[PDB]
């Protein structure tokens, strides 16, 4: 049929009585990487130790902050795919969605601190794609949330990895099914942007933006939705993307190959296969919805069979 | 899901029975479609669905089809429609075969790829009652096609700007390319160009200096004797071109050049032959069949 | 510039009217034969 | 329904050798036909040989692409038992014994890679003549890092005329001890040797193309830019592209556990799927 994955987790990124049923679910390398990864990919001129504060700053505010060194057994391991959006809810060209569900997660979550933890994961994010190492490199697509358990401080998730989404039996309140949703601010579709609108199978990615400036970086990731294979999806968004690429590229006998442009320096975006729609047509429904007291428009897509072999196709 | 996703293709009731015939002499050999629904039509597999700007295409253009389109195989034809299994959309596809429609062989265990129809006259299929042409693209291992697809976009450039045999187990066939307008030409320059800039980087200033110990030990082994003679441009730099002292290179403590410019070529050399040419997306893994398989039999595949 | 080139076009425009057709027939003109309703399974959004 | 092999261990075998066999239960091996009559002799080194002596590390990595590879399920002691993954859907518990340096976390996709560290694989079957070495279970994220960094470790050692890796909150270091490195530096040199002619062969032909590269600013004119020598440019990517699909390796399984352990130390068994 199908084929389920289980995870313990911290519940300080990530509360599944919150999210419900069918939101995708993001997984997170050790931050301990990112030190030797800066260590010996940061550009010349140009100190990690930036990126060593951020991290530093983020982890003594966001939970027990001991225990997050080397010899982490539990960890703060899967955060939800609304909450990476709603930290950089500046820069979603849908103002006013992205906006309601960055309140809505800020209301609903613990309440305390968390507007720190918001600014320290942007913080953190910004100061990564500053140092030249990327966050497509250190989060993946674990599943869509399908049941959970949760105690004081840290919870067990089982989700969908492979397979037919609404073949999956849940107990839940209504009915013993559940379909995908999405936060309506993040998902972005490829196909209308180049007009091919066009029936049959669909293909779901994960892309990320990059616009690395000095001293003005930016973050932010989508859910595609488009008619394109993997290969020339890449050829698509570079296409409507041109003056992020082009401010990107430019601003980013002895040889002298000093200060040209390299890939890390003229990279913008990254994206993945995640699954597929093989219907009919794919029909859609942007319908507004609460989380617990607050209403936030989302995406209710059905029929999507989650894909796999998670390797990341780089755009520069 | 849980089935290959099946394609009903719709044959005309005015199809003669030599086409059909000719239909069942050609079960096992792969199409492609524009979209994929699930109840197609016989005009979506025609050649009057290869036109740019209304005409036949070229080498450079049907090159480009093949990858902006899904790919299926037809399994068996009969007098009420056409059936074909989609190859790289839904995993599960049991006991695929395929036909090998190439003049070389088809060794167990290696990819293939498929190609325009170049080598020759293609095998078309020409139906006259509906009027429609119907070329299978070939089935090529992905180790000589890379061959192909270098002597073509050579033949590429230099028709922009101002050799076609190949050898593969002993053979020679040529090639008989052609591109009779200049906009696929150099949108596939371009790309090449493009990937070619983005390998040098900082350590290969390291790397040049390295090129007189390269001379060295071609003198001092054997295979490097192979290596270093095709190489149409190292034989004649370590010989006419020097470097001097390199300087130190900023923040030479902290960051290391050599693994840059040796990791950011990986990436964009994977990558390369599948931007000028297409990906290997079927594998040959005869499981109790013959060992070889000759040109024209059916084989035994498991899907990339 | 409103200057008259010493040239001059027939321009040429096509049209589409929606009409309504009258179709007649006669008696017994066709023979339609039908032949045997036949059912085949396919998966789906999760079902048949 | 899942594929299954048989491989018939003979007799003659040392009860010390069985007693590590013993051991081999969820390593990968690799055949280069699928059948299920499997002759020990298949999967033994010697079956490789691409030149004569022992294969490369090109080579292995040549050859891993090219065969089948097969889990080695329960072994009892008369003879052994295997299903190939790849097709076949196993039903079992298909378990994997990691073989690596670094961890194995909880979802990760897993590829292979010959032993290019201290290789301790080998099991030294004597008694009949044979030796089967396995193949490194490794995550795909450090799979574009380990090759780049042993890589270059060998082409600054030819340059004679702390380099660790982290995985999971753990640091595993590739400085080997003795600086008599012979041995590795050999079966890994005609990888840096062919790598290293593919990439100045691709600098010095950008350069030999447009007389306004370099000479109109390396950072006025390239980046503007950016925004029978025709039977070289042949010879560039009739080899470039061989080296690329090489070194690409796509994933085969993935760990998934489900109420366990969510880590795997190095000799530990886990369960897995196929992808």
């Amino acid at each position: 049929t199908t084929q389920l994955i289980q995870q313990v987790s911290l519940t300080d990124f990530f509360r599944p009585d919150i999210e419900h049923a069918g939101s995708i679910v993001l997984i997170l390398r050790h931050p301990s990487d990112m030190i030797g990864e800066a260590n010996t990919l940061t550009q010349a001129g140009r100190d990690p130790d930036v990126l060593l504060e951020g991290l530093r700053n983020l982890f003594n505010a966001c939970t027990a902050p001991w225990t997050v060194g080397e010899g982490g057994g539990l960890r703060a391991y899967v955060t939800s795919l609304s909450f990476i959006a709603a930290c950089r809810a500046e820069e979603y060209t849908d103002k006013q969605a992205a906006d309601a569900n960055r309140t809505a997660i800020v209301s609903a979550y613990g309440c305390s601190r968390m507007e720190t933890r918001l600014i320290r994961f942007s913080e953190c994010l910004r100061a990564m794609v500053q140092c030249h190492v990327f966050p497509h490199r250190f989060i993946s697509f674990f599943g869509s949330l399908l049941e959970y358990t949760i105690q004081d401080n840290l919870c067990n998730i089982t989700a969908v990895a492979k397979g037919p989404q609404e073949a999956a039996r849940t107990d839940k309140t209504s009915t013993r099914r559940v379909t995908a949703n999405i936060p309506a601010c993040v998902f972005w579709d490829v196909d209308k942007d180049l007009h091919l609108s066009a029936d049959g199978l669909k293909h779901v990615f994960l892309v990320f933006v990059y616009t690395q400036r000095r001293q003005r970086e930016g973050v932010r990731l989508h859910l595609a939705l488009s008619q394109l294979n993997e290969q020339c999806f890449g050829r698509g968004i570079g296409f409507l993307l041109g003056r992020i690429r082009a401010e990107n590229a430019a601003w980013g006998w002895t040889g002298d190959f000093r200060g040209l442009p390299t890939q890390l320096s003229c990279m913008y975006a990254a994206y993945t296969l995640i699954g597929t729609i093989p219907s009919e047509s794919v029909r859609y429904t942007r319908r507004m919805e609460r989380f617990g007291g607050y209403n936030v428009p989302t995406i209710w897509l059905e029929g999507v069979v989650w894909g796999g072999t998670n390797t990341w196709n780089e755009c520069y | 899901m849980a089935m290959p996703f099946e394609i009903e293709v719709l044959l005309p009731g005015e199809l003669s029975p030599a086409e059909t015939s000719a239909l069942q002499k050609c079960e096992g050999k792969i199409i492609t479609f524009s979209t994929l629904r699930h109840r197609a039509s016989l005009v979506d597999i025609a050649l009057s669905s290869y036109y740019i700007n209304g005409a036949p295409p070229d080498t450079l253009s049907l090159l480009e089809a093949y990858r902006m389109r899904f790919a299926a195989v037809i399994t068996r034809v009969i007098p009420g429609k056409l059936l074909a299994h989609a190859i790289g959309v839904g995993t599960p596809t049991p006991g695929l075969f395929i036909q090998n429609t190439s003049p070389v062989d088809l060794c167990n265990g290696d990819y293939i790829c498929l190609l325009p129809p170049v080598f020759g006259s293609a095998d078309s299929i020409r139906l006259d009652s509906v009027g429609l042409e119907i070329v299978f693209p070939l089935t090529i291992p992905q180790t000589l096609m890379r061959e192909i697809i270098a002597k073509v976009v050579a033949r590429a450039v230099e028709r922009t700007a101002a050799a076609d045999v190949i050898c593969y187990n002993g053979r020679r066939y040529e090639l008989e390319t052609n591109l009779q307008h200049r906009d696929g030409s150099d949108a596939a320059i371009r790309t090449l160009v493009l990937n070619l800039m983005f390998s040098i980087n900082e350590g290969c200033l390291l790397l040049l200096a390295l090129i007189p110990t390269l001379l060295v030990q071609g003198a001092h082994d054997g295979y490097v004797n192979l290596l270093i003679q095709t190489a149409n441009c190292v034989r004649e730099t370590g010989q006419l071109i020097n470097i001097p002292p390199m300087p130190r290179i900023q923040d030479g403590h902290r960051r290391f050049p050599i693994y840059e410019t040796i990791s950011s070529w990986i990436s964009t050399s994977s990558r390369l032959g599948d931007t000028l040419g297409t990906r290997a997306i079927l594998r040959v893994c005869v499981f109790d069949g013959p060992s070889t398989v000759h040109p024209g039999d059916r084989t035994a595949v498991i899907q990339v | 510039t409103g200057f008259h080139p010493g040239i001059a076009f027939t321009v040429v425009r096509q049209d589409r009217f929606a009409t309504e057709q009258l179709l007649y027939a006669e008696r017994a003109s066709e023979s339609y034969f039908v032949g045997q309703i036949q059912v085949h399974h396919h998966d789906a959004i999760g079902g048949v």
